[PDB]
């Protein structure tokens, strides 16, 4: 999950708004519409229409974004356990009490 | 089921050695059918299984409800 923005969001810098085609549009002067309306007209534009656009830029994936282990380890301090020690205890019993 | 594994590893390991001899074309099931070893298979335990078998086995009650029932045939036999 943590990693999968990289490949979608791209930090809205590296997949979105790549570059070139960021202004094809005039310099917009008759009205404020500045960020919504390049929206709408990129949205409009995109009419072109495309079957198995398969990629494989991923190390040895289709379409997606190896995790770096090094990211993975910021995983670590959220996910939380479940804690007894009644069950270590209870556990005693069941196999002939370990005294039987 | 201990001296039987015993066989079956046994049985394992010549399929494994047939296979190895020839273009391992078949499979325990089909050397079954293929082939047949009746001698072979017919396992017979040594106590040496037994001796093993004995220190894993857990007794199928505890003390706890073995005095329970004790005390049951006390009240009702012992009079």
């Amino acid at each position: 999950l943590k990693s999968v923005h990289r490949w979608l969001s791209a930090a809205d810098q590296s997949e979105v708004v790549p570059g070139n085609d960021n202004i094809e549009y005039f310099s917009i002067n008759e009205h404020g519409r500045r960020e919504e309306n390049r929206l709408r007209l990129k949205t409009l534009l995109q009419q072109d229409v495309v079957h198995e656009t398969k990629t494989s830029t991923s190390a040895a994936s289709e379409l997606t974004a190896v995790v770096t282990i090094n990211d993975l380890l910021e995983a670590c301090q959220e996910t939380k356990p479940s804690i007894s020690t009644s069950e270590l205890v209870k556990l005693r019993g069941i196999y002939d009490r370990f005294q039987k | 089921l201990n001296a039987m594994s015993r066989i079956a590893r046994m049985v394992e390991k010549k399929v494994s050695q047939h296979n190895e001899l020839t273009g391992e074309n078949i499979s325990t099931r089909r050397w079954f059918d293929k082939i047949a070893t009746k001698e072979d298979t017919k396992v017979v335990v040594k106590m040496e299984d037994f001796l093993k078998a004995q220190e894993q086995l857990t007794p199928s009650v505890s003390r706890a409800e073995l005095n329970h029932y004790e005390a049951v045939r006390a009240n009702f036999e012992g009079a």
